[PDB]
RNA sequence: CAUCCGGUCGAUCCUGCCGGAGCGCGACGCUCUCCCCAAGGACGAAGCCAUGCAUGCCCGCUCACCCGGGACGCGGCGGACGGCUCAGGACAACGGUUGCACCCCCCGCGGCGGUCCCUGCUAGCCGGACACCGCUGGCAACCCGGCGCCAAGACGUGCGCGCACGGGCGCGCGCCCCGCGGGCGAGCAGCGUGACGCAGCGACGGCCCGCCCGGGCUUCCGGGGCAUCACCCGGUCGGCGCGGUCGCGGCGCGCCGAGGGCCCGACGCCUGGCGGAGAAUCAGGGUUCGACUCCGGAGAGCGGGCCUGCGAGACGGCCCGCACAUCCAAGGACGGCAGCAGGCGCGGAACUUGCCCAAUGCGCGGCGCGCGAGGCAGCGACGGGGAGCGCGCGAGCGAGGCGGGCCCACAGCCCCCGCCGCGCAGCCGAGGGCAAGGUCUGUGCCAGCAGCCGCGGUAAUUCCAGCUCGGCGAGCGUCGCGCGGCGCUGCUGCAGUUGAAACGCCCGUAGUUGGCCCCCCGCCGCCACGAGGAAACGGGAGCGCUCCAGGCAGGCCCGUUGGCCC
RNA sequence: GAAGGGCCGCGAGCCCCCGCGCCUGGAGGAAGGAGAAGUCGUAACAAGGUAUCCGUAGGUGAACCUGCGGAUGGAUCCUU
């Protein structure tokens, strides 16, 4: 490493050049995530809901997990999000109001549901968990 | 900004003022006068909140407006007047007289004074000024004094008569001088001289052996001339000893078992 | 220029979280009266003066020579 | 909307500025008042309020000959030699440093005082002693200059030579 | 509005691993043994102790007698002492360090009416403030957690219109 | 305020990430027994706005109504502060530190106050006249026309010490310098004497100088990324003379040079860029955020230009172009919520079209009005704080309810009373990490679960129920972000034989780094301690707001406090 | 001294022309990644039945094959 009492300004330069290599910064500080994100920056968002569809389970699980083909009304992006819950598919209609929230990996998948990036969490503005629970 | 700041908030008002965070989102503005606002305690400050004789502004208004205020021999009818060092502050139906000197916290104390006290307002000269083609001087309470005896030189003393307008008495200041703080972290306190650096260029740092021993330094502006080898005013009860930290608790602590 | 030097000034600046400083520099314009004679490499005072020029706020009042052939900080 | 600011220079290393704030009244500059000699004085109000004096056309000043300390008002004949835009010499412009041939009638009698040089008593019987303005007309109202003297005058005869 | 001036604080602190379960029973012992109605009064008592434990930790790193030291080192040990969370007679600040949530706990009042026979127990003595049934001072108290001092240990007593000839109606007897 | 644990295997030891576990700050779900405090249309929409309201006050002058109060008017002062937002702007703003011998300033406060001639003046004291108004009016509206009456502390004049007196203009030190001032570290000021100009202001005389505060510039240092930007600039860099300005300066203009800036990264480009004090997290060293509370900057749909001013290039001023409107009687007129409410658009998201100047300050007024500054309520699980859902075998409460106090601008709220008296839990979980079922059904790789590893293909510790039980608790779960974890950014403190990574070699300029060596100082850097520098905040002294989050209170009192540190 | 008129100054807007930054519609081409699995071989791993691999050149449905120079990370630490 450099060991100079003047090398003051190569240190700030290589970590600055060498701080994009982890790919976690990379992800957070460039800013092609922000444009990229279909929730640009946002916790969540709401859209229409144009097909149900199941997406088939990655291996070794075999399921039909119940998926929804919405258009976020924010950038017009058309993305896929899970209807969490057993049965609750049925509460979605397509042509319905959706808002749809991360599935707590910062944008990547979980589990064997293979490209879902996100999941449903209220479906003509009323909570899905308190549908499943029967609350309303 | 346009022009003057006519406001003031209660965060941005002095230290040595002692306000309260809360109760306004406001602070008396003290309007142009004698004193700066830096360094001067608008009359609302010491008549509604230090001798507590009016409850609200209002009130201070009305006991402002009727003549019994009386700063330095004036009537004085306005709330937010600037009041600084050496001001005589009389109050005459309440019949007690008192003088707004520095204190050793810090912050300005009412120095309570006689009849004979009261009539003399000391002054410190900043500058001899030759406008107009006549000599004048430069005091802090921005009092200007035609024609001086030649002998003053600069950072002195003068003592306004305050009935014809005229200084009485000069101190010469060099080495030897009872001098009292009016600014810097050195506030308050009577000492006397013990250098006074140059420094060619700017800022002239004094030295100062406080009576005790306490032996402190600030700068020439911030030492203001007291007296000659005595104090030639009442020095308030501490004369400016200065606690330390450790004598401070013990004070407050003595203080709250007589209570 | 005519009558004008620029003084180069060598300082060094310390960044904190590396406990060590960098060298860096700062050119100042001075107002060269015909009086002293300067050549380049030359040590120089300059004082300030009511802005002279766009970029000329100092006039040199003294010259140092050196020999007649690094970072100094002066 | 003649402004002084710096903002819309260029930095010394010549890259363009940014404009961060817009034109200030603080920062106001006025169209020159180049003051024409006839062969009125303007009142400006000014920052504080203070009352500027911008003379647009002035017939005569007091000029002076400082060697022989006489000094009279005299007519503004004609403006040579502006030093800065020969334009300015023939629209007769009055600028500060403006030499002038102002009318050798007020400092006549001293043709027969002797003593005071000689090239100066010259000039005196001609009409046309050369003297330079030494107030700024357009900011303090007054045209009044001084004879030009010893070798300022020596140059001056040799720029406005007949050649 | 200077209702934005008015500081606030968050007054405990929660533990860095959620289910260590020796700690989780040894809080439990210390809830039924106190009366505590949830874990976060237990943490509250703990940030206190903490704070007053890292001053005691920097203080003691002082050289002694450091003015600071001396300046510090009192108003520590004595409003501890006043507080009653420190016996008076150690009065150094080697044994600040050694105090426990229980000291704190000590001096709550719901333990200081239980400990001078006042309530039988913990649980009955939160009963008894919320009634306003005790008084320190003659001071009807709605707090359990009141952190009574030592010098107002004597006057904790029962309230002067609950039970000792009060007007002793309102409630059962009432009907 | 020095901590790890689950996951590649058949096992193992690693690298390395993935995932948990903590703490914030907002959204969403479900649920909230009461009180105290408190954030609240910032988040690539500085998008657009219906309506209401946010700047008045004053009496100098007073021959309509009413009395001493005057309305209307004219006049004065203020409306440049405040409130709001963060668009623009990356040697700029902004911070700390200098200067103005290069400067402008209202008020207030303290000084000081002589005002030329000469004609004509009235100096117990001058005009003529405007508005309101009386009359007579057009115009859809907006807007205002004439004719007369008639006041000011309004307007214009104006006598007044030829030591009269504004600006500016001359001549007024040097003998190598520095060693006194009216003064200065500094040749600065003032004056004399020439000449110019008649500047003030005088009809209830006051210019002027000072100090203050508030500017304007200014010195040094600090002041984002991107080299898939390496050369750049052309009033650009200097000189000189003028002009302009409050002044300084390429600030403008001629003229005259050819500079000036840069791998110590210039210039270009870009930003979901206001900066600081600070905020989050937190051994240490740091990382991240700097909308917003105070300070400084900037702006009022977008550009320009101005006027009034002591101060504004002002937008609750004007004018113009642009963009989008509004009303029309068709000719015209008239906008500007990044004020407080309220709507619309947008978004995951963000309150009442209340009440009031009583406080706190500010404006005007000396005996009180005005203020969407503010204060007060309403809404409010941003949050922070303190109590509940029993105790004990007997008593009781508080949540209520209802009157009274008290409080409050007015209510109400808290609190204090009498009088009755109605306690009530959620939200996630029980294979491991990670605390808590080897329970019983349903279902059979379905449905679903599961951050992660993994569960479910007929005896499911994982799903769906019931049953118990855990964890936190009036909150709990979820999603996004920042910090910690993370020594996975490494200055401290990473790694590069094989896990990812020594350039194929050699010369080489900047850059960085340099053997030993002189005891004594000159300049460095360095280090120690000084002054001098806003509070808030943070740390901290004292103080029982019932405790508490707090707040600076309080008690017959250090000069009772409100220290001190940053 | 009003309306006006001229010359300059400041300067909006428009109109061309140019550079820059962004953001997009594309017939048709060409990738890459994921589903559970299809079709064709079997290239690599055991000397994987031609030891692999690297650079480069050419040729083929496809893995790939072949020349030329390396390397051992090879199947050889070994033989006048």
């Amino acid at each position: 490493k450099t060991s100079g009492l003047y090398t003051a300004r190569k240190l700030r330069t290589v970590r600055r050049v060498n701080r994009w290599a982890d790919k976690k910064y990379r992800k957070a500080h460039l800013g092609t995530w922000l444009k990229a994100n279909p929730l640009e920056g946002a916790c969540m968002a709401r859209g229409i809901v144009t097909q149900k569809i199941g997406i088939s389970a990655k291996q070794p699980n075999s399921a039909v997990r119940k998926a929804v083909r919405v258009q976020l009304t924010k950038n017009s992006k058309k993305i896929t999000a899970f209807v969490p819950r057993d049965g609750s598919i049925t509460y979605i209609d397509n042509n319905d109001e959706v808002l749809v929230a991360g599935f707590g990996r910062a944008g990547r998948a979980v589990g064997d549901i293979p490209g879902c990036r996100f999941k449903v969490i209220k479906v003509a503005g009323i909570g899905l968990l308190a549908l499943f629970l029967r609350k309303r | 900004a346009r022009g003057v700041r006519k406001h003031l908030k209660r965060l941005n008002a002095p230290k040595h003022w002692l306000l309260d965070k809360m109760g306004g989102i406001w602070a008396p503005r003290p309007t142009n006068g004698p004193h700066g606002l830096r360094e001067c305690i608008p009359l609302i400050l010491i008549l509604r909140n230090r001798l507590h004789y009016a409850n609200t502004y209002a009130e201070t208004s009305m006991i402002l407006q009727d003549k019994n205020v009386l700063i330095d021999g004036k009537p004085r009818t306005d709330p937010t007047f600037p009041v600084g060092f050496m001001d005589v502050f009389e109050i005459p139906k309440v019949h007690k007289t008192f003088r707004v000197l520095y204190d050793v916290k810090g912050r300005f104390t009412l120095v309570p004074i006689q009849s004979n006290e009261a009539g003399f307002k000391l002054c410190r000269v900043q500058k001899i000024f030759l406008g107009d083609k006549m000599p004048y001087l430069s005091t802090h309470d921005a009092r200007t004094i035609r024609f001086p005896h030649p002998d003053i030189k600069t950072n002195d003393t003068i003592k306004i008569n305050l009935k014809t307008g005229k200084i009485d008495e000069w101190y010469k200041f060099d080495i030897g001088k009872i001098v009292m703080v009016t600014g810097g972290r050195n506030c308050g306190r009577i000492g006397t001289i013990q250098a006074i650096d140059k420094h060619m260029g700017s800022y002239t740092m004094i030295r100062m052996k406080d009576t005790e021993g306490t032996e402190f330094l600030t700068r020439l502006c911030n030492v203001f001339v007291i007296g000659n080898d005595s104090p030639a005013v009442a020095i308030p009860t501490t004369k400016g000893i200065r606690p330390d930290i450790i004598k401070n608790r013990e004070l407050r602590l003595r203080s709250i078992a007589k209570r | 220029m005519q009558r004008s030097i620029i003084v180069r000034r060598d300082y060094l600046h310390f960044v904190q979280k590396y406990k060590r400083y960098e060298r860096r520099h700062k050119h100042v314009a001075a107002h060269l009266s015909p009086c002293f004679r300067v050549k380049e490499g030359d040590i120089v005072t300059i004082g300030e003066c009511r802005p002279l020029s766009k970029t000329i706020r100092f006039n040199v009042i003294k010259v140092e020579p050196v020999s007649e052939a690094r970072f100094s900080p002066f | 909307g003649i402004t002084h600011d710096k903002m819309y220079k260029r930095s010394k290393t010549g890259a363009v500025q940014g404009k961060w704030h817009k034109k200030r009244k603080y920062n106001l500059g006025r169209q020159p008042a180049n003051t024409k000699l006839i062969v009125k004085i303007s009142t400006i109000r000014c920052r504080g309020g203070n009352i500027k004096r911008r003379a647009l056309r002035l017939s005569h000043g007091s000029f002076a000959w400082g060697s022989a300390d006489i000094s009279h008002k005299a007519r503004i004949l004609q403006v040579v030699y502006n030093s800065t835009s020969n334009e300015l010499v023939r629209t007769n412009t009055l600028v500060k440093g403006c030499v002038v041939q102002i009318d050798s009638a007020p400092f006549k009698s001293a043709l027969s005082n002797d003593t005071l040089d000689k090239e100066i008593l010259d000039q005196i019987r001609g009409d046309h002693i050369l003297a330079r303005i030494s107030s700024r007309p357009g900011q303090v109202g007054t045209a009044d200059g001084y004879i030009l003297e010893g070798p300022e005058l020596l140059f001056y005869q040799k720029k406005l030579a007949p050649k | 509005r200077i209702s934005r001036h008015r500081n606030s604080s968050k007054t405990y602190s929660t533990p860095k691993k959620p289910f260590t379960k020796p700690r989780l029973d040894a809080e439990l012992k210390l809830c039924g043994e106190y009366g505590l109605k949830c874990k976060r009064e237990i943490y509250r008592a703990r940030y206190m102790l903490a704070k007053i434990r890292r001053t005691a930790r920097n203080l003691l790193t002082l050289d002694e007698n450091d003015i600071k030291r001396r300046f510090e080192g009192a108003a520590l040990l004595r409003r501890l002492h006043m507080l009653g969370i420190l016996d008076e007679e150690k009065d150094q600040l080697d044994y600040v360090l050694g105090l426990r949530i229980e000291d704190i706990f000590k001096r709550r009042l719901q333990s200081v009416i239980v400990e001078s026979k006042l309530a039988k127990s913990v649980h009955h003595a939160r009963n008894m403030i919320k009634a306003r049934h005790i008084s320190v001072g003659g001071q009807i108290v709605n707090i359990p957690s009141y952190m009574v001092r030592i010098s107002n240990t004597s006057r904790v007593a029962i309230a002067d219109t609950s039970s000792l000839a009060p007007n002793g109606k309102p409630g059962r007897t009432k009907r």
